[PDB]
């Protein structure tokens, strides 16, 4: 079967130009019409352009303002997508696919994540979320950790060296305007266990070789 | 299999109505070049234009050639409406040796070549045709480009000439370009043909001081323009299909085809090279 | 451009029960071939898009028989006989007539759950974070259904905007809940310029909005 | 213009006429339900595509008036079998043979019931009556077994000789087994002679036997208005669109005649011997 | 001329013993997939594997696929020895719709799909086999990979599960990978098949808390292993030759050939093409 392989992830500061690859193995690109669809995180699919067998011309979606540049290397059987004038809204997964409307096949790629935020590798800063005083009449304690300002992803958050797993909710990170990620990780424990058990969250960030722990106290 | 790869070795004349242009393309068929008489009054769903077609009259060129070709094909018929044009003093019915019909110097049977009178007089012509009918008219006219300044004055007295066709909202004026051009059919001069669509209730004015290839009438423009043109050398056979390509007709229930990008009618969606199954 | 208006937007369905997603276009997707050029895709969680129904109703390769499609012209429908956990995700319908393909908004397929209510908590900034010059107030919404929820910040009872960023967990594998966290990032200067802090929550399970506050 | 079509398609068009490929089964074994014919169950056709390469996959059989049964099946257009409960007394049922094994498991015609003598060495007179109280005509297919020796006749049904008698209100068919060794076919020397009986709504049918009855398990629904036919051709079924079909392939033409094949079905031009002039 | 360039259009069935896999490759023939029963008990000098083979059962993947393919081919026979496995409490003979045998949901006839009992219990199965015989036994077992956490509990109760097989000098354990995967034959899950060779005097232990595709026995391993496999679509004819290629057999006296690298048996040396001697 046709195998579509996309290039590795790419992080370019705003205003730069990306160049995504898509190698086809199992079929010649000379006999395939390639297209491109991006998806902004937490949203939906958006068609960017591609090749139309009829009319015989690579058609680009005008909504992208001609910033897209589709080039094909028939020798390597690889399609190139070049998006210039990068902005803060062009972050997301970019897929290459031989859509059904053009070719009898319908295969996709793994996606090439493009992060537009401009920064370098930075370790996180952990700050404990004190037991919520507004948990009155709740009968259950609410505590957590705030992993703030790190790049790139991901960070692994455990509680008590992985012993505490029940009631654990590690929220997905958010991309702040500064270009750094930030997530929260909370756990729910009995209120009587407030003064009888010690809880510590363990945060690990491999891109910076950071493994910090933090005490969470009333 | 979901990709049809086999086409018929002929063009099916049913159910779609086909018209064979044979020695004439759709342009000479509208001008009425020698050999284009078999198209007079023809109606087609698909005009079949042969690549082997040849020019059989005066060497000419059409500014915005593809637009007129598309207008002639999209209309779907050749219904000429002759009209009397009161040209004053000037000679009419000009003929050329490069347009020999039956070894007789002739011209486009839809055009009228106006020349200066024997008294060396080419007065200003300002004729007006009012479209008081219920259909849009299509007038096709031309401008002659002589080879030398001597040829210009020998044919139209005035140098330079001028051709100006105008409607209520448009106006096209052309001044002849003089210059010896490459020998084509024994002639260095050329003719530039133009067209103008006159809506019902609109008017058209032919104003010239020389070099006007005057029309002898106009063509009927259908209110519904649904026909098309197919340029191919494939002969017309006797099969039955509602799908046609420049390589031949196709009879299939398949949803895709890898035969030709050029398809007309009830045809499967074209795909690039290659074809697999489910 | 042809507009695709999928409906519904969120389709909670109990496993072992059928479901239906209608895809309505703005132009006739019926070529003279009689072949309705519309396809159905499914984007599984953290997965590339995959094809389910092609050419209107023809089931794609390897697709289970439970999936099925129908419709013609500007009205189409995707159906599943017995939905299962393998069918979770968001489904999109394409448009193959015009090569300027226009997808749909997508219909998310959640598992039906008791309505319940969101447990709201608030976490004041830590003294260690304010030492660096930044104050982040985190609001917690724990175990609620459905996903839709409104979180409003109030500093000195004045509504905030543009200074908060929320995130939500995936659907839980046991109770099928969602959890939402909203962090309010303030500079150390503006944090001490005020004292009253609140986080208002509006949800389907709440008959009236719930507010959790602290004063420092 | 040529008036005789001479070129056929290299395939049979499944559109618009609904075709059904019998594949390894002819239409007779399809009605009997021989191994490998289960795909034809419940099928409906405008043309049954019977293959010349078909093979027998059960007990060696022969049909007196074979073409009439073949014509009744194809002219019906469907294989709608309604299973009935027949209260056969004492005798053994569901007889199987090694010459009719599905996956090396000895079986039989799935539409038939091979009755044999009980373990107590008893084959009493079987008198069963079915009343057609429906709104459609029924088609019952039954057979008569011909053993090889007088020993085989008594070892299978005790009584010697046997008798098969199927009767309606206005007809009666009675057969006596022809005991005798015949050439080897599919591993067995015996033969089964299959017969059919049509029961109109309001009529009755009586199965009366003292041995050698290949009992039916039900009946086929006879269409109220029968249509369709059968074409014994080896041409494969393609994807073209034509309402004309021959044993040499489908035809897509507008010509009034054709010199391809006499065996034409549907919207086909009249057959001519040979030659084509204008 | 010293280079043979003309091969036969068929494979010679003499003198070498050829076996046509037809719709089954050598792997589904060992697993006992649908339509592979024609290979049960067959012996071959060259297994003719057809490129137009098709997977006829559950979607599966095999780590070190080429090695096991070489082991089965080099052995040269499909001699299965059925063994009684005393599985406790759990359900047996699991069947799938992706493995229809004559429109009947079936499964690999050499494998046993263990499921949780109706009482919602998957006890720790700890069975052991002793190779008291004089022939090395080849056991083939699999690990099922569900699509969701609900599927893992609905089938094996224990979330997560574990599959561990050990001999005297080996111990292999697998943890099921849970995730939705491409639709293959109406199934989003997969099965990972493994194998273990047990020498005479050695033992093998099947220990699982879930997700075990249990073997129904073992295959006999020949002491001498001299057979091979040839993947070619060339049909088997009636010629006589001891040389075979993926493009066909060769009957020549020339010392060299420029036809195909893939040659088995008494074959001339495959030279790097050549126009003359
Ligand atoms: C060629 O002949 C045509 C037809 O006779 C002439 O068209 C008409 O010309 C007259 C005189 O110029 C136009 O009258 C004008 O009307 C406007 C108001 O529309 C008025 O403001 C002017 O003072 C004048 O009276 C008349 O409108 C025009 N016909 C149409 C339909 O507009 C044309 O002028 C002649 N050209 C030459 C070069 O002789
Ligand atoms: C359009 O689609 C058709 C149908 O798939 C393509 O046909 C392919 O043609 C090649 C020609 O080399 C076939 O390969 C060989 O054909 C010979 C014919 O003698 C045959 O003996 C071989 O066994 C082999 O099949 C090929 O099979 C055939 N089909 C496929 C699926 O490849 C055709 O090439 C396509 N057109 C374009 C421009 O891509
Ligand atoms: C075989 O079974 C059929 C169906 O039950 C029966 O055949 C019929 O038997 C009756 C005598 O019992 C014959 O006489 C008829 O009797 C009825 C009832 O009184 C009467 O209404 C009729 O006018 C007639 O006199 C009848 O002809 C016969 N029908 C046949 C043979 O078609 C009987 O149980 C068994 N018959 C035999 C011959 O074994
Ligand atoms: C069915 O009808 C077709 C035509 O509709 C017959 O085709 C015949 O094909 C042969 C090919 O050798 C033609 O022979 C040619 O005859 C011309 C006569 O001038 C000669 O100049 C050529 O050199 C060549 O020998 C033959 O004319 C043609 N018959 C026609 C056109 O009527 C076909 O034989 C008929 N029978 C069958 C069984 O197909
Ligand atoms: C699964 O069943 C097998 C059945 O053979 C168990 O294997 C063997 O079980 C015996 C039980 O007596 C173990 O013997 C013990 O060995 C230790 C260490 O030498 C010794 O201290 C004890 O007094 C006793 O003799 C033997 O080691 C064991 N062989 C192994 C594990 O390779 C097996 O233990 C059972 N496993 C489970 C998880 O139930
Ligand atoms: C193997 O060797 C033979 C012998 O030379 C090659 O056969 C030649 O093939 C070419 C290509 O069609 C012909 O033009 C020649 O006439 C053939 N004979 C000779 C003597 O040259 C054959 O091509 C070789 N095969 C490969 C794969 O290289």
């Amino acid at each position: 079967e046709v195998q579509l392989v996309q290039s590795g992830a790419e992080v370019k500061k705003p205003g730069a130009s990306v160049k995504v690859s898509c190698k086809v193995s199992g079929y010649r690109l000379t006999a395939l019409s390639m297209h491109w669809v991006r998806q902004a995180p937490g949203k939906g699919l958006e068609w960017m352009g591609g090749f139309d067998p009829e009319e015989d011309e690579t058609i680009y979606a005008q909504n992208f303002q001609g910033r897209v540049t589709l080039t094909e290397d028939t020798s390597t059987d690889t399609v190139y997508m070049e998006l210039s004038s990068l902005r803060s809204e062009d972050t997301g997964v970019y897929y290459c696919a031989t859509l059904m409307g053009a070719n009898p096949f319908d295969y996709w790629g793994q996606g090439t994540l493009i992060i537009v935020s401009g920064a370098s590798t930075k370790g996180p800063s952990v700050f404990p979320l004190a037991p919520s005083s507004k948990s009155t009449s709740g009968g259950t304690a609410a505590l957590g950790c705030l992993v703030k300002d790190y790049f790139p992803e991901p960070v692994t958050v455990s509680w008590n060296s992985g012993a505490l797993t029940s009631g654990v909710h590690t929220f997905p990170a958010v991309l702040q305007s500064s270009g750094l990620y930030s997530l929260s990780s909370v756990v729910t424990v009995p209120s009587s266990s407030l003064g009888t058990q010690t809880y510590i969250c363990n945060v690990n960030h491999k891109p910076s070789n950071t493994k910090v722990d933090k005490r969470v106290e009333p | 299999e979901l990709v049809e790869s086999q086409h018929l070795p002929e063009l099916c004349p049913s159910p779609l109505r086909l018209v064979d242009g044979q020695t004439c393309d759709i342009v000479n068929g509208a001008l009425g070049s020698p050999g284009c008489d078999h198209l007079n009054g023809a109606e087609w769903d698909i005009f079949i234009e042969r690549p082997t077609a040849v020019d059989t009259c005066y060497p000419f060129d059409v500014p915005d050639y593809q637009s007129l070709r598309s207008i002639l094909a999209n209309n779907g018929k050749f219904e000429f409406i002759a009209e009397e044009f009161q040209w004053s003093t000037v000679k009419q019915n000009g003929k050329s040796g490069a347009c020999k019909r039956a070894n007789v110097n002739d011209f486009f049977n839809r055009l009228n070549w106006l020349t200066k009178s024997d008294g060396n007089a080419y007065p200003l012509q300002n004729l007006t045709k009012i479209n008081n009918g219920d259909y849009a008219r299509l007038y096709i006219w031309g401008v002659h480009h002589p080879s030398t300044d001597t040829e210009q004055t020998n044919l139209y007295k005035n140098n330079p000439g001028r051709v100006t066709v105008s409607t209520k909202t448009s106006q096209t004026s052309v001044v002849p370009n003089i210059g010896s051009r490459p020998w084509v059919r024994g002639q260095s001069g050329r003719i530039s043909f133009y067209w103008t669509i006159v809506e019902p209730g609109d008017l058209i004015v032919f104003n010239t001081i020389g070099n006007l290839i005057a029309p002898r009438g106009h063509y009927k423009l259908n209110s519904q323009k649904k026909s098309t043109i197919l340029n191919t050398a494939v002969p017309i056979g006797s099969c039955v299909s509602k799908c046609h390509t420049d390589r031949g007709s196709i009879t299939t229930t398949k949803p895709f085809q890898n035969i030709s990008r050029i398809s007309i009618g009830d045809c499967p969606k074209y795909v690039k090279q290659g074809s697999l199954k489910l | 451009d042809i507009v695709m208006t999928q409906s519904p937007s969120s389709l909670p369905v109990t496993p072992g029960e059928p479901a239906s997603i209608s895809c309505r276009s703005s132009q006739s997707l019926l070529h003279s071939n009689g072949y309705n050029y519309l396809d159905w895709y499914l984007q599984k969680p953290g997965q590339s898009p995959q094809l389910l129904i092609y050419l209107g109703s023809n089931r794609a390769s390897g697709v289970p028989d439970r999936f099925s499609g129908s419709g013609s012209g500007t009205d189409f429908t995707l159906k599943i006989s017995r939905v299962e956990a393998e069918d979770v995700g968001v489904y999109y319908c394409k448009q193959a007539l015009q090569t300027l393909y226009t997808f749909g908004q997508g219909t998310k397929l959640e598992i039906k759950r008791t309505v319940a209510a969101p447990s709201v908590f608030i976490f004041p900034p830590s003294d260690e974070q304010l030492k660096s010059g930044t104050a982040s107030v985190v609001c917690l919404l724990n175990n609620f259904y459905p996903r839709e929820a409104k979180v409003q910040w109030k500093v000195d009872n004045a509504l905030q905007s543009g200074n908060s960023q929320e995130s939500v967990t995936e659907q839980d594998s046991k109770d099928s809940t969602y959890s939402l966290s909203s962090t309010l990032t303030l500079s150390k200067a503006d944090y001490e310029k005020h004292k009253v802090y609140a986080c208002e929550v509006t949800h389907q399970g709440l008959s009236s909005p719930v507010t959790k506050s602290f004063n420092r």
